[PDB]
């Protein structure tokens, strides 16, 4: 619905990333990849946590 | 309400295989890779080859790339996708590249005589679940007791258990009989 | 075919013969021509065996398509099941198939007789059946010390 | 309380079949026209090449729980590199007019043609073997 | 549900006790503990442990279901020597070397820097 | 000189094609668009999934909060699959998903995951995976006839 | 109409019927504060109770078997071989 | 300084690269376990919604609110709740925490965690503070709103271990390994042609020597060193999981000890 | 008869709301009722 | 009413006849015990705890019928219990009750198990009970049901429960047996090559619950103590079993360790898998449970399971996707293989084209070639797969797993790995569903491989469209088929057991119907029950002529052909004997006769049949019990032995009758066990075979006399629905030529049809 706080897996925190995740690619134009290195989400089950996040928030908030 | 996932609940990927969870361990217990990830999820391989999922195993390992490498992964059918191209990219990401790795177990550190395979896998949880499911039916004021499970108890020879549970809790009546005429004629 | 019969030093060798299998069936005709052995003729289907044959022929033939059928499949069920159920078909002599009001009132104009070794019979009547663990009375031993 | 055979053998043969750790070493008596040797080693714990050649004796001490070393820090009724310790299913092959005794390790198993020491060889397990360099 | 509450895994039920001490009937010296609300981490490190004494002549542990937090440690020991002995000579190693090592990392973080 | 990892297709042995097929992979139907790899799974399975899929729990719409039905399951964290077809962009499942990426081992460890079961992982869990929302709606009306 | 002790040809051994017939009957009054006929050897469990009892051949009752024209042997429990 | 020891060979805030050497793997992997669950930390275990207009659910979000990592380095001056004579909570058993926020603005407006006022007393223990290393100094996004949308609560935090729910835990994950080169054999390793060409180098093999392809299998080798490196999540800094850790050991072990005595 | 499905009959039934997906899968269902 | 459903899952720690209940299910259901003042202290404790803490008690009722609600009563605090009350207490561990998983078709889907009370919320089982509930845990619920009465309790144990159905009848073999993991470990555990050191092996044997506590001593001393894997198994094997196994080339040193030979129980050779431990007729679970008995097999599923999981839980096991992928020259032979087949189709096909192919004789020309065409193709497929299979190595996890038995085929690694084939639906190649085509991307008139249906590709390397297509079109033709199984199939078991529910054993042995009409004289032509039988082999029936005279004849009056006085003690003084020989020339005639008896029974000639009493055992026990040399001639008599099986035979007893008639009766029903007999207690064999000594030879049959008569069939038993629940559960599992098979026949069976489908006659 929301970033996650933690990755399941490690308990990473990476809840405090997606500002700037969403940054990193439309601001800097970096390829998903590097971005989440850049994050320093280094192995896969946190890089999934970000990759695969869907922000349906968004979406809530539109209704009144 | 927020249903938290348990033993019992049932959980599936996407070919057609599902399994209830049997039993839940905290991360310290798990098996772990050197780099000390761990697994969501631990199924059998047992599963395998006799369901010839194929499909399970080459998402697995398209997974592992798209997850290292930030790019969505091409599992349609009928295109050029191939294991061996992703298993050549899972290389280039420094894994060897059908998909095991060494893992240890956690209980003692040592590592594991063979190695595991290992990768994300988009699996679902679907609904109906052990507490839905449950119930436990014994009076105070399926789930029966058949025609089929009579003849069961009477394959093996129980026929106390056969009456009490057929019987009526209707009272056992008493009655006096005619000898030669059996009808219920007897005054008494 | 293949066909293990003992050798001439005593044992039992493969000796290849011809054998005819057929679409239809005529056993009381067929079992008549020249040149076959008639001791040995067979069909699968049993009626037939049972109306040439008899009744133990129809029997045994009724066995041996039962028990096809469960090996065919790979699986192994002991004999006496399917002797019992074979047996079952033919006691009456014939090939016996296996496959409320209105009835009591037949009870009685028939004067049925309900030997009640059921069941559903006994527990109508509150009692044990005589099956199994209920086949013979318990009594209390006067007889002993 | 003893010592039961023991004489040196060539070997013709080393076999891995399949496994890794372990192979089937057939080896000849030095001496003897009639006494072989079939046998499974570990080859990890005590390697052994075509030609080597062996000193090997059956043995029968030095039944109670095992204890690890301690007594084995002095007490070695070993001055041998290799020793197992099986049990004898033997079937005396008793073939010709030769004995075959079979003996089994854990599994790696063994076998000895000859003839002499029919009046020697454990009709039973108690009984273990050592081999030297 | 009928789910245990999580703490049951750490801490003591009214009535049980973090030790239970019995003789082995099988065999002499011998003793099994069963430790409650301890797993693995404890377990495997006393058993691996009183396995560098050379008058343990056995021991071994395993929890027997996992669902409990409880596990079972079965020593043997030559004549003379109390197997409880053995423990604490053990449980002893464990605080030192640890002791030890806490002391060797504190060390190792000042010879740093970030 | 083919890729000895491809699968073999046998040629046009035609010069008479009136047309040409958009794309093979439209043969098939909602939900079989959903599995990855299906041609890579013996044929049944691919019915199976076609079913449960119907039951697995993601994000029905984005209105939830708003309807009030019989019983609904929303998952809290819906992830959108690392493996997808292209049909999914047309079936909007990235953005309404219905399932999450686990990081899954395939081994023998315990014994409790036999005979299609499984091992899930409690900190995970801890931490909310597979964790959802169910709701249940109770009607009643009024008065009547009397 | 009844067989005599000579001539009875039935199985000399209990079968698993009688016997858990047996026991089970022997249990229900041993749980119904019966009183009892063999050593408490420490036993609570009327069951087990009964199985010592069956064992130690001090079960006083008679299995009357039917055969199926009418007619009965009448066999004691001290009597049947127990296998 | 005799015994287990160790050689650092990185640090950082938040890892801590090293290697243990004169060790059995047992005490190695407890090490470990330990490192994961059982180091006390602080963490919400309670939360009271006044209000909540957002489009999250209440147990949504107070899920979340247990997951922002909260400062914890004075945590042994902290009682746990259950030992604490307090009816419930006080300042000896707890941090309380407040939530307040209005979508005041018309675009949307996000509730991060250093939105987080502490409102209790600290005795001047630093606990309780939400954990920030973002650029902004956000912290965690914990939720969003609309103009119009309020959310209000309090939270208590609590120590807690993460046995008792990963929340608790201050470690995240946890490298280890040894004896890379195979030399063991603890693991049979699996290809199709080559066992080497196939697996790749783990970069614990520079720091050891190759094997040499004569020296034939030698039976007496141990466990003896280990390849570690911890990560924190913040709450407690890193040398502190560690040494924490093998703190948190000696005292289980003692605890055992202390019940022999009472035998 | 759209509340029914009185018809042919099942031929209206309420719409599936489990998943997205399934959903879309309703609306696209057909039916044959009643010699391969 | 007394009962609860819940999901089920599997539990290694759990024994094979416990079953886990959760706690609020043990709340839930009730228990009428009445206070006794064996129980009155318990009781009174279980009182005070009440309903909601567990152990505890929801009602009690006096004297009166009075019925005193727990939960609410004012007063239930404060009772008092007397003698003579009832008190219905939650069940707790150890009562029995049945478990049933549905539908219940046969009575081992229906067994008494042991309540063990468990925390979470489904009911738990042990792997290996499995089998016969037909049970998984992706789901599946189960039933367990509580009995009521002391009488009900003590049906449940002593006739229902698990440890007395590891053996049925329905079969005569084991319905349960290692599985799955324990099953891909054991054999990985007890391979050559595996050796444990002391740490773990002292974790394992500490893991078995009733090792003596002694460490067996290992089979390394010398640079290592090391263990192997066969020996700590060995373990859990219990003293006094003995089982022996030659595999295809298999002998006592089995170069490549197979067969299994275990003695006193420790393994000796050969790995262990599914034929040893597996639900297989003459393995180890059906040995012990034989020798020793239900409890102690019992016992045994669960010591290995806790040794081998520890063990697998330490080893580790996977599978991947590499696992399914053969080497580069191997796929470039079955790309080849394949296309062999591909050409020999084109050539019978322009062969077909030019009207130069043959039928034969009624068969079409068509049919001629489909039926050429699907072999060739086939034969690819098959020889593909074989390609992949050698091909793979012996760490091939796949491949382990089929190694093993527990799980995978051939035909599984062949279309994982090689080739898919042909797909086919009724038993045709696809059909031309458009005009001459089977798809509008042909072109009409198209044969070929391509065309109909075959499939090249394997599952690695995936399917086309139109192999795709064309697969699921056989697809679905499956699942079809099975819902059509699975119905039809359900309906003949309803019927055949009604049918048969009836007949009965009665204590005449004869087999009746519920108006005592007879149906068979005796049950099963034998009087035995059916689980108590194993597969033996008649030895009189094989063999030359010569042979069997060189096994059996002795000669006493001949100095080649006498007992050589090694043999004997008594050898010396026997040779030349008139009046011994005068019986051993009776023995001969008598085997001889049998022989020809047996091979106008068997006119085959097949030896092995299912008999009772499995007497090889019995000799190999006995050879064991009493340490037999070989190497010292035998105290045996020629008459202690000859008539010693004489005797015997009279008291090999199914009937028991007075009168002539029975006895005709008793002396054919014993006929076939006691040729067996005969052959296998033989002057010659006792001596020169077996050796045995007086004591032995007479520990043998008294062995041989007990396990008769237990063997021999109980009346009472429901032999009717026994009889037809085995036949039919196992129709039920016909999920799968030319004339008509399987359940559809089965149904023209049972159903008596006039107008049969395939109607045949074969002629010699
Ligand atoms: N030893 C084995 C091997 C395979 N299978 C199976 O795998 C196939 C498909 O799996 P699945 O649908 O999961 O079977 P079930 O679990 O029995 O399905 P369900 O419980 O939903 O009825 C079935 O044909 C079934 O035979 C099994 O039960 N036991
Ligand atoms: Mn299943
Ligand atoms: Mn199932
Ligand atoms: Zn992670
Ligand atoms: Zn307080």
């Amino acid at each position: 619905m929301i970033v996650p706080v933690r990755c399941f897996s490690c308990g990473k925190v990476v809840g405090d990333k997606w500002e700037s995740y969403l940054n990193l690619l439309q601001e800097d134009e970096l390829d998903e990849g590097t971005a989440l290195s850049r994050l320093g989400l280094k192995r896969y089950c946190c890089r999934r946590m970000i990759l695969t996040h869907v922000d349906l928030i968004e979406k809530f908030l539109r209704y009144n | 309400t927020t249903k938290i996932p348990q033993i019992g609940d049932k959980f599936a990927s996407r070919h057609g295989q599902k399994g209830t969870i049997g039993i839940t361990y905290r991360r310290e217990d798990m098996p772990f890779t050197a780099e000390g990830i761990v697994p969501d999820l631990i199924i059998n391989p047992h599963a395998i080859p006799s369901r010839m999922t194929v499909a399970h195993l080459i998402e697995c390992l398209l997974s592992k790339v798209a997850a290292l490498s930030g790019n969505e992964g091409d599992a349609s059918p009928f295109t050029d996708i191939t294991v061996e191209g992703i298993s050549k990219l899972l290389r280039e990401h420094g894994y060897q590249s059908r998909g095991f790795e060494v893992m240890y177990n956690g209980h003692t550190g040592k590592k594991l005589m063979a190695q595991i395979f290992f990768g994300p896998t988009y699996y679902q949880r679907l609904r109906h679940m052990v507490d839905d499911k449950i119930h436990a039916r014994a009076r105070g004021p399926g789930l029966r007791f058949g025609e089929m499970e009579r003849d069961c108890m009477i394959a093996h020879g129980a026929a106390s258990f056969l009456k009490e549970r057929l019987m009526e809790a209707s009272d056992a009546f008493r009655v006096h009989i005619c000898g030669i005429c059996g009808l219920m004629t007897v005054i008494a | 075919y293949d066909r293990k019969v003992p050798s001439p030093t005593g044992e039992y060798v493969k000796e290849p013969e011809w054998v005819l299998e057929t679409d239809g069936v005529n056993l009381s005709e067929v079992m008549t021509v020249p040149g076959i052995d008639p001791t040995r003729i067979y069909t699968n289907s049993f009626i037939d065996i049972m109306e040439v044959l008899g009744i133990e022929a129809g029997r045994a033939a009724l066995y041996k398509e039962v028990y096809n059928v469960i090996a065919s499949d790979g699986s192994y069920v002991n004999y006496r099941h399917m002797a019992l159920l074979v047996d079952v078909m033919t006691t009456q002599g014939g090939l016996t198939s296996v496959t409320t009001v209105e009835i009591l009132f037949e009870a009685g104009a028939s004067a049925e007789l309900d030997d009640c070794r059921g069941v559903s019979e006994n527990v109508i009547l509150g009692q044990m059946a005589p099956i199994g663990t209920g086949a013979f009375d318990v009594m209390i031993d006067e007889e002993s010390l | 309380s003893n010592t039961l055979f023991d004489d040196i053998f060539q070997v013709s043969e080393v076999d891995p079949g399949r496994y890794n750790k372990v192979c089937r070493i057939e080896a000849a008596s030095t001496t003897q026209d009639q006494c072989k040797l079939t046998l499974d080693i570990n080859v990890e714990l005590f390697p052994v090449a075509a030609q080597d050649s062996l000193t090997v004796t059956i043995a029968s001490s030095l039944t109670r729980s095992w204890r690890p070393p301690q007594a084995g820090d002095r007490s070695l009724a070993d001055d041998y590199d290799y020793v197992m310790y099986g049990t004898a299913y033997k079937f005396e092959e008793v073939s010709k007019d030769l004995i075959a005794v079979y003996y089994s390790f854990g599994g790696l198993l063994m076998r000895l043609e000859g003839n002499y020491r029919n009046l020697n060889n454990l009709k039973q397990e108690n009984a273990y073997l050592l081999i030297r360099r | 549900m009928n789910a245990p509450d999580r703490f049951e895994l750490f801490l003591l039920g009214e009535g049980e006790s973090k030790l239970k001490i019995d003789p082995d009937t099988k065999a002499p010296n011998a003793v099994v503990i069963t430790f409650e609300k301890e797993d693995h981490t404890l377990g495997n490190l006393i058993r691996a442990e009183l396995l560098n004494d050379r008058k343990v002549l056995f021991a071994a542990y395993k929890v027997e279901h996992p669902f409990f937090a409880r596990f079972k440690l079965r020593i043997q020991t030559t004549e003379g020597y109390d197997p409880k002995d053995a423990l604490k000579n053990a449980c002893n190693s464990i605080i030192n070397k640890l002791g030890a090592l806490k002391t060797n990392f504190e060390t190792e973080w000042n010879l740093q820097t970030l | 000189d083919v890729d000895p990892a491809k699968r073999i297709r046998v040629s046009h042995h035609a010069t008479t094609f009136t047309h040409c097929e958009i794309h093979p992979s439209m043969i098939l139907g909602v939900a079989a668009s959903i599995i990855p790899f299906p041609d890579h799974n013996q044929s049944p399975r691919n019915t199976y999934q076609s079913a449960m899929g119907k039951q697995a729990m993601g994000v029905f719409l984005t209105n939830y909060n708003v309807r009030m039905d019989t019983m609904a399951n929303i998952l809290y964290y819906p992830q959108k699959p690392l493996g997808t077809t292209r049909a999914m962009e047309y079936l909007k499942f990235r953005e309404l998903p219905a399932g999450q990426n686990a990081i899954v081992a395939i081994a023998c460890y315990s014994g409790y995951n036999q005979e299609d079961s499984m091992i899930m992982n409690q900190s995970s869990i801890d931490r909310g995976l597979f964790r959802s929302l169910f709701f249940r709606s109770y009607m009643d009306q009024e008065k009547k006839y009397g | 109409k009844a067989i005599p002790k000579d001539q009875r040809a039935t199985t000399p051994y209990m079968t698993k019927y009688e016997r858990a017939r047996i026991l089970g009957t022997r249990a229900l009054q041993i749980s119904m504060n019966a009183p009892v006929f063999v050593d408490l050897e420490g036993e609570t469990d009327p069951l087990r109770i009964a199985m010592k009892e069956l064992a130690e051949k001090k079960i006083p009752l008679v299995i009357r078997r039917y055969l199926p024209d009418g007619s009965f042997e009448d066999w004691s429990v001290e009597e049947l071989i127990v296998d | 300084e005799e015994g287990p020891q160790v050689k650092i060979r990185e640090a950082s805030k938040d890892n801590v690269d090293f290697i243990l050497s004169n060790v059995d793997l047992a005490m190695a992997n407890s090490l470990r376990r330990v490192m994961i669950a059982e180091i006390p930390t602080l963490a919400i275990d309670s939360v009271e919604v006044e209000t909540n207009t957002t489009v999250l659910a209440d147990e949504f979000i107070a899920h979340r609110l247990g997951l922002i990592p909260l400062q914890s380095m004075d945590i042994e001056q902290l009682e746990y709740s259950r030992d604490c004579f307090c009816e419930d909570h006080c300042d000896k058993c707890s941090v309380v925490l407040t939530l307040q926020a209005f979508g005041e603005s018309e675009s949307t407006t996000n509730v991060y965690s250093k939105d987080l006022v502490i409102v209790s007393n600290l005795m001047g223990r630093n606990i309780g503070h939400p954990i920030i290393q973002d650029k902004e100094g956000n912290g965690v996004l914990i939720c969003k709103l609309r103009k119009g949308q309020e959310l209000k609560l309090t939270c208590v935090a609590k120590k807690g271990i993460a046995k008792e729910h990963a929340k608790w835990g201050p470690a995240a994950a946890i490298e280890f390994e040894y004896d890379p080169w195979n030399k063991l054999k603890h693991t049979d390793y699996w290809y199709e042609q080559d066992s080497a060409k196939e697996w790749p180098q783990s970069k614990n093999c520079e720091y050891e020597d190759p094997p040499n392809e004569g020296d034939p299998f030698d039976y007496k080798a141990q466990a003896d060193t280990f390849y570690m490196n911890v990560e924190s999540v913040g709450s407690i800094p890193v040398d502190q999981v560690v040494v924490r850790g093998i703190d948190t050991l000696q005292k289980k072990v003692a605890s055992i000890l202390l019940a022999l005595t009472q035998m | 008869a759209l509340a029914t499905g009185n018809w042919g009959a099942g031929v209206s039934q309420v719409l599936n709301r489990y998943t997205y997906s399934s959903t879309l899968s309703h609306l696209r269902r057909t039916n044959t009722p009643i010699a391969k | 009413d007394f009962s609860a459903r819940t999901v089920i899952s599997g539990d290694p720690n759990l024994e094979l006849d416990q079953v886990g209940v959760p706690k609020s299910i043990a709340k839930t259901l009730t228990y009428p015990e009445v206070v006794t003042p064996y129980n009155i202290d318990r009781l009174t404790q279980l009182v005070r705890n009440g309903p909601n803490e567990h152990p505890g008690a929801k009602y009690v009722i006096r004297d009166s019928g009075d019925r005193i609600d727990l939960r609410y009563s004012k007063r239930a605090g404060d009772i008092q219990l007397q003698y003579g009350w009832k008190v219905e207490r939650h069940i707790m561990d150890n009562d029995p009750v049945l478990f049933n998983r549905q539908p219940s078709l046969h009575k081992m889907s229906m067994m008494a198990h042991r309540v063990k009370v468990i925390p979470y919320s489904t009911f738990r089982l042990n792997l290996s009970v499995t089998s016969p509930y037909n049970a998984d845990f992706d789901g599946d619920e189960m039933n367990l049901h509580v009995p009521q009465s002391e009488e009900t309790r003590a049906e449940l144990s002593q006739l229902c429960a698990v440890p007395l159905q590891i053996v049925s009848p329905q079969s005569n073999k084991p319905c349960m047996g290692i599985v799955q993991d324990t099953l891909c470990g054991i054999r990985k555990l007890t391979l050559r090559d595996t050796f444990i050191e002391l740490d773990q092996v002292l974790n394992m044997l500490y893991w078995v619950p009733d090792w003596d506590g002694v460490i067996p001593t290992p089979a390394i001393i010398k640079p290592k103590p090391l263990w192997s894997g066969k020996q700590i198994l060995s373990v859990a094997i219990p003293n006094g079993i003995h089982l022996q196994r030659f595999d295809e080339g298999t002998t006592l040193l089995s170069p490549k360790d197979n067969g299994m030979l275990i003695i006193d129980g420790q393994i000796i050779f050969g790995v262990v898998e599914k034929k040893t431990v597996g639900s297989s007729n003459g393995g180890l679970i059906h040995v012990v449970t034989r020798e020793k008995g239900p409890q102690v097999c019992a016992k045994l599923f669960g010591n290995i399971q806790k040794v081998v999981n520890f063990w697998l839980l330490h080893n580790g096991f996977s599978t991947g996707i590499g696992d399914t992928i053969a080497d580069g020259p191997t796929m470039r032979e079955i790309t080849e293989t394949i296309a062999e087949a591909k050409k020999k189709v084109l050539d019978v096909t322009k062969e077909a084209q030019a009207n130069l192919l043959t039928a034969k004789h009624g068969m079409t020309l068509r049919e001629s070639f489909e039926d050429n065409v699907v072999r060739f193709l086939n034969e690819a497929r098959d020889k593909a797969g074989r390609l992949a299979e050698v091909n793979l190595k012996d760490l091939n996890n796949v491949k382990q797993m089929v190694m093993a038995g527990s799980k995978g085929s051939f035909i599984n690694i062949a279309q994982m790995s090689a080739c898919v084939g042909q797909q086919s639906v009724e038993g045709k190649r696809i059909a031309f569903g458009f005009v001459d085509r089977t798809l509008p991307h042909f072109s009409k008139d198209d044969y070929s491989p391509e065309s109909k249906g075959f499939v090249e590709n394997s599952y690695l390397r995936g399917l086309t469209p139109q192999e795709f297509f064309f697969h699921a079109m056989g697809g679905r033709e499956g699942l079809i088929d099975t819902a059509v199984k699975t119905a039809e199939t359900g309906y003949i078991q309803r019927r055949l057991v009604k049918a048969l529910e009836d007949i009965m054993v009665h204590y005449d042995n004869t087999t009746r119907n519920s108006l005592g009409n007879v149906i068979q004289f005796i049950y099963g032509e034998d009087g035995m029950d059916a689980a108590h039988i194993e597969k033996q082999s008649l030895d009189t029936i094989g063999g030359s002529d010569a042979a069997f005279e060189k096994r059996y004849r002795v000669d006493l009056l001949n100095t080649d052909h006498t007992l050589d006085p090694s043999l004997l003690e008594s050898g010396s003084e026997i040779l030349g004997d008139l009046k011994l020989q005068v019986l051993l020339d009776e023995e001969y005639k008598q085997l001889v006769k049998d022989r020809k008896f047996l091979r106008e029974v068997f006119v085959d000639g097949e030896a092995n049949w299912p008999l009772p009493v499995n007497i090889r055992r019995i000799i190999q026990n006995a050879q064991q019990t009493f340490h037999i040399d070989h190497t010292k001639p035998s105290d045996l008599t020629i008459k202690d032995i000859v008539l010693g099986v004489k005797d015997l035979q009279e008291n090999l007893l199914v009937l028991r009758g007075k009168n002539e008639i029975i006895q005709n009766a008793q002396r054919d029903a014993v006929t076939l066990f006691c040729c067996l007999l005969r052959s296998r207690l033989a002057t010659r064999r006792v001596l020169q075979e077996y050796r045995l000594t007086k004591q032995a030879f007479d520990w043998v049959l008294s062995n041989i006399e007990a396990q008769f008569l237990r063997s021999v069939v109980h009346p009472g038993e429901m032999v009717g629905v026994l009889a037809a629940q085995s036949i039919g559960e196992p129709a039920t599992q016909m999920t799968l030529k030319k004339v008509t098979s399987g359940v559809p026949r089965l149904k023209e069976i049972l159903n008596v049809a006039k107008n049969m489908k395939t109607p045949s006659l074969t002629v010699y």
